[PDB]
């Protein structure tokens, strides 16, 4: 059957999934809620706790905050390039476009994937070895104080959505694939790929949450608000490197964020 | 580019 197609294509990207991210929303959650087995993750809730775990997990803390995300950033990209690798049909695509696909794609993964990482009350970093609040980072000294907030409301709603590993790895996937991203030179083959992700998505949907109304419409409509998302982040980013000085930009960000 | 390596090392 197509259909028996489907879920083999949404196990596929399952077990990628697995492959690729170390920290799934899975193990996530279970520590977020206790029910973890390894040791707990240390609070940071101020800047005398963040001092502490500095030794547990120069420039001033929100710099060095900042430029922490980044770095984290540069992982999650390396992690989901690996994933992208795994997806049908990818690696055949002409470089330029699997290339382009990430530039403008990877962002709206990374957001995608920290909603995992964060309740209303904060965030897990460095896969599970802390926990920063919420309260903490919106402490931090303009622009520096609103750097997170608009991914925390994002994701209190996004998460309100419960969907598991097994739906983020074909939702990821359908993202990565949009044959409208600028510049892309060989379009047709990235939208038939897509068109069959999405396929793959609704039946994952329709099996998975069978009670859930409309929840293939409201992925769908997540897909545009992560863009607004990131459109924001990289006006705010902006703002910054204008108001900032003597700060350093990973080069990989750097060639991400390039003619964006 | 980065992103171009990264997407060639198997
Ligand atoms: C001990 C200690 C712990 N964390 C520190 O600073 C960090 C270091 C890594 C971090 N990873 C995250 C997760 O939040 C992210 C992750 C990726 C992207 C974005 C984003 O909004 O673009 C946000 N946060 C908040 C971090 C803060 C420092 C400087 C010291
Ligand atoms: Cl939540
Ligand atoms: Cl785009």
């Amino acid at each position: 059957p197509e259909s028996a197609d489907l879920r083999a294509l949404a196990k596929h990207l399952y077990d990628s999934y697995i492959k690729s991210f170390p920290l799934t929303k899975a193990k996530a959650r279970a520590i977020l809620t206790g029910k973890t087995t390894d040791k707990s993750p240390f609070v940071i809730y101020d800047m005398n706790s963040l001092m502490m775990g500095e030794d547990k997990i120069s420039k001033e803390v929100a710099i060095r905050i900042f430029q922490g995300c980044q770095f984290r950033s540069v992982e999650a990209v390396q992690e989901i390039t690996e994933y992208a690798k795994s997806i049908p049909g990818f690696v055949n695509l002409d470089l330029n476009d699997q290339v382009t696909l990430l530039k403008y794609g990877v962002h709206e993964i990374i957001y995608t994937m920290l909603a995992s990482l964060m309740n209303k009350d904060g965030v897990l970093i460095s896969e599970g070895q802390g926990f920063m609040t919420r309260e903490f980072l919106k402490s931090l000294r303009k622009p520096f104080g609103d750097f997170m907030e608009p991914k925390f409301e994002f994701a209190v709603k996004f998460n309100a959505l419960e969907l598991d590993d097994s739906d983020l790895a074909i939702f990821i996937a359908v993202i990565i694939l949009s044959g409208d991203r600028p510049g892309l030179l060989n379009v047709k083959p990235i939208e038939d790929i897509q068109d069959n992700l999405l396929q793959a998505l609704e039946l994952q949907l329709k099996l998975n949450h069978p009670e859930s109304s409309q929840l293939f419409a409201k992925l769908l409509q997540k897909m545009t608000d992560l863009r607004q998302i990131v459109t924001e982040h990289v006006q705010l980013l902006q703002v910054i490197k204008k108001t900032e000085t003597d700060m350093s930009l990973h080069p990989l960000l750097q060639e991400i964020y390039k003619d964006l | 580019s980065l992103l171009k390596k990264l997407l060639l090392a198997p």
